């Protein structure tokens, strides 16, 4: 008998015998994340250990099949993930060393506590408190001291541990048919199948900066605007030739620039669109908000929800001691069961978050027709981008007026629309240089260009050069800055959001173009647009069954990366920036430093 | 009900089957068939009907179709394309599902060959999916011809247990024996009417009579098939017929 039929029979047995097990594991995880109890602890333990123990044999069978001649590209597509060596070709010592290293990084990251020298008996953690105090402070000294304390009592010990983890994972890649761990990370955005729709692993390295360099005018103008605001702010801290410091970024790392809104107000008097008080005056219950979001989704053209989601899943105000952690999630339990996990409240941010989670639900049901192995997207960028498309589509004033929330006589003028555009860009385009340089640092450390001694000097040098963030106080070799981060100490890919921003903006522009709408894209509403819904349905339903470049063929006609939608959205903002700071010159100097 | 690979088949004869209840009850989720117009079941009369009842997965109801490929259609129960009958599929989640995981009803998944029309095969043999004998042992390229259903209390439409019974009306040389009744109207007297007494037709006016039928006859005549007295099929009384006046 031919090997392809044997592989198909193996798949028919394996998906059937794994669907029930993963369903049980998802049920246990959802039960604990909703009904928090001591019993649910061992529930997840004994429902998730069996998943790995069974997948052990499932992968064990997937070695006798010679995965070099299976045709039709379907059995091979699933079997490639099935025939994944990963961390199964090791001896006990290296594997247990890696596990201990990850455990100690996680414990140190989760034990973060800072006490002042005067009273070491009361520390504050990364949870609100220290974070809220420093990110929204008023004076320089506490921000600088908090930054120093976090960098000196969290990331100081993690230099050798991070080095050992990096070298061990590089050895993992080398023993697992990859030159680098960065190569394994980039393998997601790569297909080796159909001709003409291929993307190479090394292509992304150049393409990231290729698509990042075009926002350099917008980024530099926003940076010069923030610099002018800082100079007009507390003086003797900012120079016309330098840039903004490290502890004044609105965050620990400057990852997100949402909290810098008040200090860089162009107008300030004109407020954004916020009629949450109108909602509470209408006394809307959370089910009304969910119903309005569902009505918008149906107006777009996405398929209707099935009954059981609105019943089995908790919706609002759990109340009594039977608490429930409500991290916003769209749980894909499967086998005719799909739920949401949220502390739904009557607020616009919560409204957009509910839209985000319902969009995640819609995407998850899009590829539900696929078998068990392929109930996920082709790449990590599609999921959150689909989630944020309907978050961006629910912020237009027209939708709020159509759901009977905004005033019927509420007219839109230049000031409030420009303010909304600027605040959206403050979070959207205010992180790309940091993400790009962080991914570059990870790629370099996994490749090994820079030596052990020149790790943090290079990091700060390209932060000053590319991002434009300077050294508050000198740190040479005894502070491990990247290990003081969530995505570096937890082994999570960061290019996901980098591609997600491009995907979401491309899809936003695509639906706006194919939605019969003329005007600014920030006012574009995809509601009551059957063609946009048809396009999104025809695209998202494929899932991982098709290559990502082949996937990048329906919503947008381009399979290559284009940054054009990002500039298309914020065209009026950049145009105003072209005249606001017509005296100060954009750019910054690397040699400038607060102390030097 | 029974399993899909061991569906419960029953031969039915000499029963006055009122299909009106089948035609009207909304308890049946599926009433989709082509063999007979759903409104003419009572009138059309057949012999040795075959009722095959079983429990399947929700999505498998479309598998029951003539000339249709699938899993239970080609490995468990194959329908000839000349079907003269109907299929009744209805949701029975609370009937054949369990909170702890229901696995009672198994279904054939792997078969060496196809299935004949209206063929039932209860073979439980190891499947040789490779080039070596399996010897009844699950080795390399050796799997199980049967798998289990995953009925769960939170399973939506498509995974819940569906009870399906298929009725096959065969009309072979034996006299037809299964069909419903005929509605009997109220009886009138002393008026020129027309009538269909127990299949015997005729037009005339009826009167009460005093003839004494011997306890087994049905109707009487005088000369050359000119029926004069009849017995009502309900009350067991004797009436006589005279022609409507003319001239
Ligand atoms: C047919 O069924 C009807 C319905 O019961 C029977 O009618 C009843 O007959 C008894 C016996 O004479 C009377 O006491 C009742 O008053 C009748 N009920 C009615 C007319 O509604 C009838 O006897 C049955 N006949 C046969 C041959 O089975």
């Amino acid at each position: 008998s031919t090997i392809e039929e044997q592989a198909k029979t193996f798949l028919d047995k394996f998906n059937h015998e794994a669907e029930d097990l993963f369903y049980q594991s998802s049920l246990a995880s959802w039960n604990y994340n909703t009904n928090i109890t001591e019993e649910n602890v061992q529930n997840m333990n004994n429902a998730g250990d069996k998943w790995s123990a069974f997948l052990k044999e499932q992968s064990t069978l997937a070695q006798m099949y010679p995965l070099q001649e299976i045709q039709n590209l379907t059995v091979k597509l699933q079997l490639q993930a099935l025939q994944q060596n990963g961390s199964s070709v090791l001896s006990e010592d290296k594997s247990k060393r890696l596990n201990t290293i990850l455990n100690t990084m996680s414990t140190i990251y989760s034990t973060g506590k800072v006490c002042n020298p005067d009273n070491p008996q009361e520390c504050l953690l990364l949870e609100p408190g220290l974070n809220e105090i420093m990110a929204n402070s008023l004076d320089y000294n506490e921000r600088l001291w908090a930054w120093e304390s976090w960098r000196s009592e969290v990331g100081k010990q993690l230099r050798p541990l991070y080095e050992e983890y990096v070298v061990l994972k590089n050895e993992m890649a080398r023993a697992n048919h990859y030159e680098d761990y960065g190569d394994y990370w980039r393998g997601d955005y790569e297909v080796n199948g159909v001709d003409g729709y291929d993307y190479s692993r090394g292509q992304l390295i150049e393409d990231v900066e290729h698509t990042f360099e075009e926002i350099k005018p917008l980024y530099e103008h926003l940076h010069a605007y923030v610099r002018a605001k800082l100079m007009n702010a507390y003086p003797s801290y900012i120079s016309p030739i330098g840039c903004l410091p490290a502890h004044l970024l609105g965050d620990m790392w400057g990852r997100f620039w949402t909290n810098l809104y008040s200090l860089t107000v162009p107008f300030g008097q004109k407020p954004n669109i916020d009629v949450t008080d109108a909602m509470v005056d209408q006394a809307w219950d959370a089910q009304r908000i969910f119903k309005e979001a569902e009505k918008f989704f149906v107006s777009v053209g996405l398929p209707n929800m099935t009954q059981g989601f609105w019943e089995n899943s908790m919706l609002t105000d759990p109340g009594n001691v039977q608490k429930a952690v409500c991290h916003p999630t769209a749980w894909d339990l499967g086998k005719g069961d799909f739920r949401i996990l949220m502390c739904t409240k009557v607020t616009m941010d919560d409204f957009l978050t509910a839209h985000h989670e319902m969009g995640h639900i819609q995407y998850d049901m899009a590829y539900a027709a696929q078998p068990f192995l392929l109930r996920n997207g082709a790449n990590e960028g599609f999921h959150e981008a689909v989630g944020e498309i309907m978050s961006l589509s629910a912020a237009t004033p027209k939708h709020l007026k159509s759901i009977g929330l905004l005033s019927p006589d509420f007219q839109e003028d230049n000031e409030t629309e420009i303010n909304f555009l600027l605040k959206q860009a403050l979070t959207i385009v205010g992180t790309l240089p940091f993400t790009y340089m962080l991914e570059k640092w990870r790629w370099m450390v996994f490749k090994g260009e820079i030596p052990k001694d020149q790790w943090m000097k290079k990091w700060w040098e390209m932060k000053r050069e590319i991002v434009g963030v300077v050294e508050p106080v000198p740190h040479d070799e005894t502070y491990c800055d990247p290990a003081s981060l969530f995505h570096v100490s937890n082994d999570y890919s960061f290019i996901r959001y980098y591609t997600r921003t491009l995907y979401q903006f491309q899809f936003q522009e695509a639906l706006c173009q194919a939605a019969k709408h003329e005007g600014p894209l920030h006012k574009c509403d995809i509601s009551n647009s059957t063609e946009a819904g048809q396009k999104l349905f025809n695209m998202l339903r494929l899932g991982k069954s098709e290559p990502w470049t082949l996937a990048l063929e329906n919503v947008v006609g381009a399979k290559n990366m284009n940054v054009r939608p990002l500039l298309n959205y914020f065209e009026p903002l950049f145009t105003w920036l072209k005249d606001q700071n017509k005296n100060s010159f954009v750019g910054w100097s690397t040699d400038w430093s607060p102390y030097a | 009900f029974a399993s899909v690979y061991a569906w419960n088949r029953k031969r039915i004869s000499n029963c006055v089957a009122d299909y009106s209840v089948l035609y009207n009850s909304a308890s049946f989720s599926t009433f989709k068939c082509y063999g007979v117009s759903p409104t003419k079941l009572n009138d059309l009369c057949f012999t040795n009907v075959y009722a095959d009842s079983f429990v399947i997965r929700g999505d498998e109801v479309r598998q029951i179709a003539p000339g249709q490929t699938g899993k239970i259609a080609d490995y468990n129960y194959k329908l000839p394309d000349d079907f003269t009958g109907c299929v009744i599929a209805w949701n029975s989640n609370n009937l054949d599902s369990k909170v702890g995981g229901n696995y009672n009803y198994r279904y054939r998944l792997f078969r060496k060959s196809n299935l004949k029309p209206f063929e039932r095969d209860i073979s439980t043999e190891i499947y040789q999916a490779g080039s070596t004998p399996c010897n009844g042992v699950q080795g390399f390229n050796c799997y199980f011809p049967l798998q289990s259903y995953g009925f769960q209390p939170t399973n939506g439409v498509g995974y819940q247990p569906y009870r399906v019974v298929v009725l096959s009306f065969e009309l072979l040389h034996a006299p037809a024996t299964v069909c419903g009744p005929k509605k009997s109207t109220n009886l009138v007297k002393n008026k020129c009417v027309n009538f269909n007494f127990n299949g015997l037709t005729g037009t005339g006016v009826l009167t009460e009579s005093n003839k004494k039928f011997l306890p087994f006859q049905q109707f009487g005549r005088d000369i050359a098939d000119t029926t004069d007295a009849v017995r009502d099929p309900q009350t067991l009384e004797i009436l006589d017929i005279t022609p409507c006046s003319f001239g």
